[PDB]
RNA sequence: GCCCGGAUAGCUCAGCUGUAGAGCAUCAGACUUUUAAUCUGAGGGUCCAGGGUUCAAGUCCCUGUUCGGGCGCCA
RNA sequence: CGCGACCUCAGAUCAGACGUGGCGACCCGCUGAAUUUAAGCAUAUUAGUCAGCGGAGGAAAAGAAACUAACCAGGAUUCCCUCAGUAACGGCGAGUGAACAGGGAAGAGCCCAGCGCCGAAUCCCCGCCCCGCGGCGGGGCGCGGGAAAUGUGGCGUACGGAAG
RNA sequence: GGCGCGCCGGGCCCGGGUCUUCCCGGAGUCGGGUUGCUUGGGAAUGCAGCCCAAAGCGGGUGGUAAACUCCAUCUAAGGCU
RNA sequence: CUAACACGUGCGCGAGUCGGGGGCUACGAAAGCCGCCGUGGCGCAAUGAAGGUGAAGGCCGGCGGCGCGCCGCCGGCCGAG
RNA sequence: GGUGUUGACGCGAUGUGAUUUCUGCCCAGUGCUCUGAAUGUCAAAGUGAAGAAAUUCAAUGAAGCGCGGGUAAACGGCGGGA
RNA sequence: UUGACUCUAGUCUGGCACGGUGAAGAGACAUGAGAAGUGUAGAAUAAGUGGGAGGCCGCCGGUGAAAUACCACUACUCUGAUCGUUUUUUCACUGACCCGGUGAGGCGGGGGGGCGAGCCGGGCUCUCGCUUCUGGCGCCAAGCGCCCGGCCGGCCGGGCGCGACCCGCUCCGGGGACAGUGCCAGGUGGGGAGUUUGACUGGGGCGGUACACCUGUCAAACGGUAACGCAGGUGUCCUAAGGCGA
């Protein structure tokens, strides 16, 4: 579920995105933090991929 | 966002150096791209940067004054024009829009904002070209400095923007520390927070 | 009510920065026995009202009526 | 092919131990109805009750806050008075129905895993000698066998803690 | 039998305050959805099955569901008395 | 017979009342005592769904205010149908 | 687990009751069965949008019902007035 | 008992999990690359924002325009193709899972041998591997080769390998990511459960409503007064058939 959350950030539909984690972990809080935590993954992907 | 990676930005651009030894005066500039924010929509943003180190330093100005700015802004080399030579300004809208093309950004007296609009407050808001107001403390000494790089974040149709920060000459950690006051103010001028951006791009002019 | 779709000359329809087009109609001229039909041409819109972006928008977006279409009510 | 380590897995009338079953007034876990009430009855009520089943002790269970509060704050559990037949549930009908706070009975706190650091510094079992032995323990001796690095013992546990 | 005294042997060679440097936590569990039972617990008090199933200035509670935001209070998913 | 309620009646105290739960000192598991054991129940205050609010007034003097003889407020007096 | 130490000349469920002579008509009703492709109807989950979220809204669309055949040794039924 | 009410084991269907491995087909995308960005004026095919004055040996001014011009890295849209993410359809694989057989007895490759085809003693492709006139018997090794032991070449007594080919990862087959189970959801469900099945009344039942109301009577000159007494009526209708005035 992560890995497609992390696709959807990268596609960037962050509505659907949040809404996918809060619908498959529970809480919004909980969704609001691991949609901040994948795109910071997802960040130091983008960084590493670029050097 | 992190900041040992701007760290590695500006180590990347002070050594990319290298990438060009640039061969005009030197300068660098940041860019923003934002992910859903709808052009057409509400909530339209324009705000201005204040800042504390004016990275643009060849800085274009004339202003729009009353007397006591004479003697001051004479021994300053600024130009004053008052409102005779405002009425030989205005008897042409061809070059008054020419001389903004020489000169980067005006600022104007308390009262010379109601003698602007007769029809040439119409006439020359067509380049986005706002002539900022003075005060009663009376002094241009250091407000022209503080008043230039007052940066305008602006939002018009196009989805990205470019703001000029950055000369490569000055001192790294002030210049990061102008970035860092942008970068969050217009984070908090956005309709919602740092979430709203794609990615923030800092690479050189050439 | 509600996304939804529309308003363009008397009547129907095309059309991102202007001669608003095509037809049906009305007006006048020629043929005619005569506007009965033919044919020639015109005139004829404050692009539904307003606001906004834009270099200006009838077109793009909001706001408000107005109507078209099923769901909501009811039995 | 054989030999040997380990890992899984058997077999023993092997050496030493242990559980079974009973009573069940009080206790703990699960299961768990219907007569009855609602003037009928189906939700509810009877009722987490009778029956059933498992398991203990001299008491059991509980228990040292992932607490109560919203105040000038209290401070494990259990039991009593009170909160109260109140807040609350209920064909909002019949009926059901707690808790906090206060006063009392009593009063007691602690310990691992992890984080670590100490030459596994730890434990079990056999043999011999001395002592005591109707709760098989204390001391020494063993080039005696095992367990344990897939982690024992010492310090250390949220009230912080360790080292210098 | 207990409270008392003495002797022999064994075990332990232990503490407190200040400063500095470090270190710190229990997961198919929490939580969410749904179903069933139960509770006074009412947009679900507790319990369980199935599915989803975490985080660490986190997590739970804060008696009306939900979002933003201050606070308050504890530290679950290990154990003894 | 136990509990609950209502009313009448006797008894003590009376805006208070009650120690029933706890404690201290043969019949006696009685009896007495506590009072900084009145925590608490009931009563002394009602009304509102709730935020809440919460049970006489007048006369005298000074300052139509005008087409608050009323008086807004201050000092005195009567003072509880 | 029975049928089953069985396999359609068997197992299982029905009606009628030897033989002889026959077994007429009706699928409209209620059943049962056969096919899934028109408008239909249709749950949970999954999908798309709006919204701060709870939530709301829309499309999608399983069986079964509808719709369309077959069947009376299936339950049953088989005229009236001049 | 059923066409009663409320449910129920069972059964049908869908979803989620157990639940994998490929390959094609249809796609949504992302990423990388490559070309388009002609209202009008302006030498101009200016899509857009921002930075910028000599890169290389066009520009900065000035011109028209609203908006400019080396450069760079951006952000928009569109068009053909490559790659990796997901959904879906089909075809396969075995490894979870299911079924059968047995005393789990020769499975799959490979080597060796013989019978048929044809090219010049040769190899490839394919097949085969020893039992069919008879109500017989069939095991517990023959033969071969190599070692070794006791006694005096002879005796007596052992062991090993071929005979009975070698190597391997499921015992063979048959299904297979569906059957099936666990949990939801909808259908069906007198097979089974729990319950109900008004009242009045010249007995109940069928009838009727005298069960809620209205007028005249009964009603005996206040009011009241009964029966399943009498004769009738109602569960409406009215934007005026309401309210004024003429
Ligand atoms: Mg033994
Ligand atoms: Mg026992
Ligand atoms: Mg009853
Ligand atoms: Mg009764
Ligand atoms: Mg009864
Ligand atoms: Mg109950
Ligand atoms: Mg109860
Ligand atoms: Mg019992
Ligand atoms: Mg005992
Ligand atoms: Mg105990
Ligand atoms: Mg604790
Ligand atoms: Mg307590
Ligand atoms: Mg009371
Ligand atoms: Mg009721
Ligand atoms: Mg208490
Ligand atoms: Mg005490
Ligand atoms: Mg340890
Ligand atoms: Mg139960
Ligand atoms: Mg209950
Ligand atoms: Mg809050
Ligand atoms: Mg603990
Ligand atoms: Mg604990
Ligand atoms: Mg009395
Ligand atoms: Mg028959
Ligand atoms: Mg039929
Ligand atoms: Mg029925
Ligand atoms: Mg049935
Ligand atoms: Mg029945
Ligand atoms: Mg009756
Ligand atoms: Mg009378
Ligand atoms: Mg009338």
């Amino acid at each position: 579920y992560e890995r497609r959350a992390m696709e959807l950030l990268k596609v960037s539909k962050d509505k659907r995105a949040l809404k996918f984690i809060k619908k498959r972990v529970g809480t919004h809080i909980r969704a609001k933090r691991k949609r901040e935590e994948l795109s910071s993954v997802l960040a130091a992907m983008r960084k590493a991929a670029a050097k | 966002v992190s900041r040992d990676t701007l760290y590695e930005a500006v180590r990347e651009v002070l050594h990319g150096n290298q990438r060009k030894r640039r061969k005009f005066l030197e300068t660098v500039e940041l860019q923003i791209s934002l992910k859903n924010y709808d052009p057409q929509k509400d909530k339209r943003f324009s705000g201005t940067v204040r800042l504390k180190s004016t990275p643009r330093p060849k800085f274009s100005v004339c202003v729009l004054g009353d007397q006591q700015h004479c003697d001051e802004a004479k021994a300053v080399d600024i130009p004053h024009m008052d409102i005779e030579a405002l009425k030989k300004l205005n008897k042409n809208k061809k070059l008054v829009k020419k001389l903004a093309k020489k000169y980067d950004a005006f600022l104007a007296s308390e009262s010379l904002i109601k003698q602007i609009p007769r029809i040439l407050g119409p006439g020359l808001n067509k380049a986005g070209k706002f002539p900022s107001l003075l005060t009663h403390n009376e002094n241009m000494v250091a407000k022209v400095d503080e008043v230039k790089s007052t940066i305008k974040f602006q939002m018009k149709k196009v989805l990205c923007l470019a703001v000029a920060v950055g000369h490569v000459k000055m001192t790294d950690d002030e210049l990061v520390y102008n970035i860092h006051l942008a970068v969050n103010f217009l984070v908090s001028l956005l309709k919602k927070n740092w979430q709203n951006v794609r990615a923030l791009y800092i690479k050189s002019t050439m």
